[PDB]
């Protein structure tokens, strides 16, 4: 029914009913904005009351003001008329280009693909990036996450694969940004053009954009992620089809929920997050799956808070992932771009019985050596290093070119590094790494290594660098 | 699950929560008015120099305090649907809080009935009406019968302002 | 705050009228507010502590808080269906689950329910999930091996029944392998004849994804050993008093087999995502938060759960329950909350580490802080006296590994330890879902801790073992399968092993 | 029109009445001050005072003003010094202010922008070739106090003179500079530092500082925004500083304390995030639509003993478009500017530079995050291959380079004058003991002799094979000219 505002404090509005005490979750309906203003239910305090998070702003609203009982949870353009199109929070178009037009509607709060749906067929997703590839590949429509500190390349990373896996493919991408930066979302739409994934004048747009930047409120971040999943759990459900669903950064979704969660009225838990950290990641994870329905390819962008993949947040999404890419400020710092730790990154078909014994035993040996050459490493800096053995010095040398053929000039990346992009195909990295493991390279120079392609465009830079 | 007579007065948020209950409970009956004087009542049966021994005393307890309140209810001009109210701030333990749920009683009956905005110096205008502002002059006519900064800030400083014409 | 539930108006009011729905609240009750999944409740004035009560729109529900005028419930599910005013009622409800033989092979949720889409569970028996664990006098001292067919463990951290054992790591070390390698091994015993070595498992998967818990059915379907392991699982988006629940249900479907003279083992993976669980609800429960903002009870909780694996004298079956608690570390600490006390329950831990993982050793075991304190008394004797060796080698190679680098040229006296140390420690490498017999063990460790392996390059051991496995498997099943039915290391196979052993690295090296 | 006062403390005020108040709307108070809504609660609105709550008693009338919170704009304001509020406090007498902004703006959403493309200038070596800023920006400056910090931003905006007293009407950048948490005795003193360079002219300074009160700095670096709205959305270039972010959220968290809402991390509260997060996106690179306006942002950040882990310090670090760094250490070693070049990252990257800078210094970012770490590897003296021996036989001069005096800027064309000395290898054979006598006069001697060269570059910023050549030689023409 209607609703008269009791209370307001930042971003939580208690809301009192005469009659129609709106079911939690239920989007409710503020009159009298100048701009649309809508608050999840998100509890009964009693007395026909509601406490209630803003999916915007609530400067100006003043106590009484009119809310209406929309009924039922935020609803949005969920179809294939999305595509090309800047959604946002709840709908609302903001590419400036007047209603998304469909009549096909969902609510962005679903139940979770149950067990007997969950598909058990993983094959190996190539990226071309060599450093995933060899020693911790992708699965085709697998939960894949990017974890990284501040300005660790994370989500470079996640450009550069947007740019490679969601080229040359034939289905759809969903691309949400949650709570990063604005500047980014404005910077990728007009790459997302030029390539034309968006293409403005035809239909043939094969990427949905949802967004809610660190512009705004807690409401809004809290749940621009349950959006455009949403998005991407319609042309996953229906089509059968291949979805593509990139976020950044789903970190700021639980946040977000932090912000509020005190004037909601949580006792504050380990690190002063939700006591509730842990569900809310859940029932929302276990969303952005793969059913035998249809397919969805994920690649989240985690931020690490201070880098310590041990604060609540990293540390619970671990557990909802089958291949984790983990970024190392200590490997940058190198510049060894990207970052990748070859020894905290890991894949679930990493399996002897998936990629091959070939594959397999070449990645671990790579893992190896650089785990041995970790070992060393406080002999030698402050110990002598011709104090090693033939065996060792031999394991150094190797190891820290290993360790520098592992960076890749990215695409996306040239304002950057100074290199033409690049991209190596599955077997040449493997084999490129086998090589130089294998000793056949230990007369080329270290640099020869750093920021090539293929491993035979280091042979090129090791004359170059000659004569 | 009842539903509730909020009269737009509506008062509180936390404590005066009896009061907000018979604007409601009476409106059922329409005994309002019944109340309205009954509780004028008790506001002194209990401040007596002979009720005070357990007014605010947990000495007795929910135990002769709401059985002894069978007295001052039935006896005198109560025995209602409103010999209640007390007989939860008995039990609930709150007697040693009537007098403000009483007060609250009131200035939410005289905002279906009065109006209460008052006279500069004196009393209460009692504006009883469908208009706020409408009867503020045809009322107040029974009254009758019975520049350099600094300056600024120091001229509207004696018109409508401070200690002067005050007292 | 000042006031208090129940009392406000909506109740207020009726108190003063004269309100009359039948059952006085004793039987039932109404919402007085809900939200974060608690939901107080007026009335329910006759339910008792931890009761299940029924949601007017069906929701179940458990009373943790009798508050003085109101009862607190915690939601076993989505709220969206809960609403101010809903009806609550006392179902004279037990909470009990599923129990007996008919749940092998099945999947059930945190309450016993089929989830594996292959309809009912013929349940013939019901077990409360709250259960007191056997006391002192019910029990006796752990003997029977529990053979997880990993080297690394059967020989240097050594598992009986009825023992409480934890698996506890960081991340992404093989901690749930592990588990899965243990049940698959099981196997064996179960398709045999021997009735008294037969193990029953319970896999209990708290807090993960669904893609995961599948996976794993999958692949526990594939070594066909599923047809004797039963897995609850209280998967991520489940509720909290679901997953709080989970182990409990677990323990009462295995604690059936200790009380009917069968053995069963239990896995609890992840007993971490448990307690995160349990946290929530006293937080939101407005109980008194401590350190990491668990409650003060987080500690019984799960004593009360781990003293109820046992292992019951004659005089009671003769059964047992053993359980593999999985605790998640953070950075390796294992004196936070959570692990200090689990490690304090339990009575070992087999720690694994990412330094081992990657440097090869896998499984990564670290047999320096790993331990038993059952120990050698859950080892058969073959084991036993090739094991102790072992140790004892591995431990002196450990005191001297520093000069593994910085000692190309020392004492001819511990060029030897190191020597025998790579050596060993290679035996004790072993591949994923490949869980060995106790006999071919004491084989592949004999072969090393006797010496003959020591002038062969720790390159080839791995696959020297994996043949010289293989010849004795096929040929002399004879006195091996001896050394098994025996349990011990005749004189006379000592031997018939010396002999298969150097005649065999001759040939293979040559 | 509005209502009583229910209890008042610590710059506090409940409030019984107000009952259309808008949430958010600043009141007023009986003895002429202005006040804030924050918390509309049922039963009162809690108020945040604008000043010394002793003339605040129980029983005042506070009274509604409509408005939600709003600030003087506008060329108006250049040269002037205002408290938070707009107020002027330099006793100038009032400013021109026809303009009248919002503090209270959203920013920018996702179309209004085009890519960061604008060099904004800092005039600081170390700055504008390893880490670079665009107009549009918001680049962090951050460090343990007595580090540099301003004398960052102050550099700077005394750069602008060059640009603001000539006629390209792009290359113009007015600069707003907040002041929050300071003490008055500096606030003053750097006015004027900008006064004698003569650049005061071109800046407004909101200065809100440790006397002002609580809600005042809360408040400061967003009216200070506003202001710089303004020059961004009528098509011009505005640089706001704020300094510091770290004491404004100090600020943030006392009212928010007080107010009693329940406190976080480090006492801080919820939304200390969404306060930074909010006011540094209001700085933007609009596109041609909308003015081709932009507003460079730099907030400063405090750091103790070096904790970028402390709550605050992340935040801001996650919400800028990169950042430097500071360290004492560097400092007293010699490395004026302290800055940290492998820690400092500009996310705009030559994005953001002349093709002038780009040429001498696109791939020596990496550089000298490799130079470093392989002169960290071979610090004992023993031997290493033909590849690695020259790397650092070069970059001990490199630094010496970025080795800068205090307020003096340089204009790009001079920074690329001499990062070509050394970036193509003509310093590959000098003692670094000489590297600034050096430069200290291959600088004045090719401003002195060729203000030809100098011409070209500063104005189609770049350099042409036909440039490069005069170069060639002008430098050969002095390294034999001293040793050999
Ligand atoms: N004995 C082994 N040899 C080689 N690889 C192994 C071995 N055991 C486990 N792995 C690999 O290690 C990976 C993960 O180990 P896992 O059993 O999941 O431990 P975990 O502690 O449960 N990690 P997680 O459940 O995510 O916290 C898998 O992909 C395995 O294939
Ligand atoms: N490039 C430089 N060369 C030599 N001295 C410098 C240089 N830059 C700054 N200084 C000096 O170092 C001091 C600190 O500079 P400052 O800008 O106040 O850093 P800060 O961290 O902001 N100090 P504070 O505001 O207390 O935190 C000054 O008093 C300067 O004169
Ligand atoms: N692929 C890369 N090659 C070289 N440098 C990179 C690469 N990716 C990131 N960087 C460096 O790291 C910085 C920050 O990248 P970013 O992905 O935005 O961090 P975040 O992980 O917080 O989103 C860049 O601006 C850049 O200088
Ligand atoms: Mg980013
Ligand atoms: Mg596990
Ligand atoms: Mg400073």
């Amino acid at each position: 029914t209607t609703g008269r505002i009791v209370a307001v404090i930042g971003a939580v509005v208690d809301v009192q009913f005469d009659e129609g005490l709106p079911p939690i979750l239920n989007a409710l309906e503020v009159q009298g904005r100048e701009t649309r203003l809508v608050l999840e239910v998100a509890q009964h305090l009693g007395e026909s009351t509601v406490r209630t998070i803003a999916m915007d702003g609530t400067e100006g609203l003043v106590r009484g003001q009119k809310v209406l009982d929309s009924g039922a949870p935020i609803r949005i353009p969920v179809g294939p008329e999305t595509l090309g199109r800047i959604m946002n929070v709840i709908g609302e178009p903001i590419d400036e280009r007047g209603p998304i037009k469909t009549k096909q509607f969902a609510a962005i709060h679903a139940e979770a693909p149950e067990f007997v749906e969950m598909s058990v067929e993983q094959e190996i997703l190539v990226t071309g990036i060599k450093v995933v590839d060899l020693l911790a590949p992708y699965a085709k429509g697998g939960k894949i996450g990017l974890f990284g500190g501040a300005g660790v390349g994370k989500t470079v990373l996640i450009m550069e694969l947007i740019n490679n896996v969601a080229k040359a493919h034939g289905g759809y991408s969903v691309f949400a940004g949650v709570g990063e930066r604005t500047r980014e979302g404005n910077d990728l739409y007009h790459e997302m053009i030029e390539s034309g994934v968006i293409n403005l004048k035809d239909a043939t747009s094969k990427v949905a954009l949802v967004y809610g930047q660190m512009n705004e409120p807690p409401g809004a971040r809290a749940r621009v992620a349950l959006t455009g999943l949403t998005v991407a759990e319609y042309f996953r459900d229906q089509e059968g089809q291949d979805v593509l669903l990139f976020i950044d950064n789903i970190f700021r979704f639980t946040q977000a929920g932090s912000e509020v969660s005190a004037l909601l009225g949580r006792i504050p838990s380990a690190v002063g997050y939700q006591p509730t950290l842990a569900t809310d990641m859940g029932t929302m994870q276990e969303r952005i799956t793969t059913t035998k329905k249809g397919s969805i390819t994920s690649v989240q962008a985690i931020y690490v808070p201070a880098d310590d993949l041990t604060d609540p947040a990293p540390a619970t999404t671990f557990a909802h992932l089958d291949a984790t890419t983990v970024l190392s400020r200590a490997i940058a710092e190198l510049g060894i771009y990207p970052a990748v730790d070859p020894l905290d990154s890991t894949s679930r078909i990493m399996d002897p019985n998936i990629v091959g014994s070939e594959h397999y035993d070449v990645a671990r040996g790579v893992q190896k050596i650089l785990q041995d050459y970790k070992s060393l490493q406080d002999i030698i800096a402050i110990l002598g290093m011709d104090e090693l053995s033939e065996e060792d010095k031999l394991t150094v040398s190797r190891a820290r070119k290993i360790q520098r053929f592992l960076s890749q000039p990215f695409q996306v990346a040239e304002v950057f590094t100074g290199h033409l992009g690049k991209l190596v195909p599955l077997k040449e990295t493997i084999k490129g790494f086998q090589q130089i493991l294998a000793g056949e390279y230990d007369h080329l120079p270290e640099q020869a290594f750093y920021m090539v392609g293929p491993i035979e465009e280091a042979v090129a830079k090791a004359d170059k660098l000659a004569e | 699950f009842a539903k509730l007579v909020r009269p737009p007065v509506q008062i509180y948020g936390i404590e005066g929560r009896y009061a907000t209950a018979l604007y409601s409970a009476a409106s059922k009956q329409n005994k309002l008015e019944q109340v309205e004087k009954e509780l004028l009542r008790v506001g002194q049966i209990l401040k007596e120099p002979k009720m005070a021994a357990s007014l605010l005393n947990p000495y007795v307890k929910r135990s002769v305090k709401v059985k002894s309140l069978s007295d001052m209810t039935a006896k005198e001009k109560f025995s209602p649907l409103t010999s209640n109210l007390i007989n939860l701030l008995a039990e609930n333990g709150r007697l040693t809080n009537t007098p403000a749920v009483i007060s609250a009683f009131s200035t939410m009956m005289s905002v279906h009935r009065g109006e209460v905005p008052c006279t500069v110096t004196t009393a209460s205008a009692l504006d009883e009406t469908t208009l706020t502002e409408l009867k503020t002059v045809l009322k107040s006519f029974l009254s009758k019968g019975q520049k350099y900064v600094d300056m600024s800030a120091k001229t509207k400083i004696q018109k409508l302002s401070r200690a002067m014409r005050e007292i | 705050q000042k006031t208090g539930t129940a009392e406000v108006s909506s109740i207020l009011e009726e108190r003063i009228l004269g309100a009359d729905t039948s059952v006085d609240l004793e039987e039932t009750g109404r919402v007085l507010s809900i939200g974060d999944g608690i939901a107080r409740v007026h009335g329910l004035r006759n339910v008792q502590a931890e009761e299940m009560v029924e949601f007017s729109s069906g929701l179940k529900g458990m009373s943790l808080n009798l508050e003085p005028d109101n009862v607190g419930v915690v939601v076993f599910g989505n709220d969206k269906l809960i609403k101010e005013g809903d009806i609550v009622k006392r179902t004279g409800a037990i909470v009990d689950v599923p129990v007996g033989e008919e749940l092998l092979g099945r999947v059930v949720d945190a309450l016993g329910n089929a989830i594996d889409g292959k309809g009912p569970i013929g349940s013939k028996a019901r077990r409360r999930v709250g259960l007191k664990a056997p006391g002192i006098i019910p029990r006796i001292s752990v003997r029977e091996p529990m053979q997880t067919g990993i080297k690394a463990v059967d020989s240097l951290v050594p598992i009986g029944r009825g023992q409480r054992e934890l698996i506890i790591g960081d991340r992404q070390t093989g901690k749930t392998s592990i588990a899965i390698d243990t049940i698959i091994n099981q196997k064996r015993f179960n398709d045999g004849t021997d009735e008294k070595k037969k193990l029953y498992c319970i896999y209990v998967a708290i807090g993960q994804k669904r893609s995961t818990v599948a996976q794993l059915v999958k692949r526990l379907t594939d070594a066909d050993a599923m047809k004797y392991t039963i897995v609850v699982s209280a998967t991520a988006s489940d509720a909290a008093p679901l997953q709080y629940l989970a182990p409990y249900s677990g323990c009462s479907m295995g604690e059936y087999f200790r009380d009917n003279g069968k053995h069963a083992l239990i896995i609890y993976d992840d007993l971490s995502k448990q307690a995160v669980a349990y946290r929530q609800m006293s937080l939101l429960l407005r109980r008194p938060p401590g350190r990491e903002a668990y409650p003060g009870d987080v500690f019984y909780l799960h004593s009360r759960l781990l003293e109820r694996a046992a292992k019951m004298n004659d005089a009671f079956g003769g059964g047992s329950l053993t359980a593999l608690p999985v605790i998640e570390t953070q950075a390796g600490d294992v004196s936070a909350y959570i692990p200090t006390n689990v490690i304090s329950i339990t009575d070992g831990q087999i720690f694994l580490e990412t330094e081992l993982f990657y440097k090869g050793i896998r499984p990564a075991i670290n047999v320096g802080l790993s331990v038993s304190r059952v120990g050698s008394a859950a080892q058969t004797r073959a084991m036993k006296q090739v094991a102790g060796t072992m140790k004892l080698e591995l431990a002196q190679y450990r005191e001297v590994a520093a000069f593994a680098q910085f000692g190309s040229d020392l004492d001819a006296a511990t060029q030897q330890l190191l020597s025998r140390g790579v050596r060993l420690t290679e035996l004790l490498k072993q591949g994923q879902y490949s869980p060995m017999a106790i006999e071919e063990q004491v084989a592949v460790i004999y072969a090393g801790v006797r010496g003959y392996l020591d002038k062969l390059e720790p390159s080839k051991i791995t696959k020297f073992e994996n043949a010289f496995l293989s010849h004795v498997i096929s040929q002399h099943q004879a006195l091996l399968g001896k050394i098994r039915t025996d349990g011990k290391i005749s004189e006379e196979s000592d031997a018939k092993l010396k002999e298969i052993v150097t005649n065999f690295l001759a040939g293979f090296e040559a």
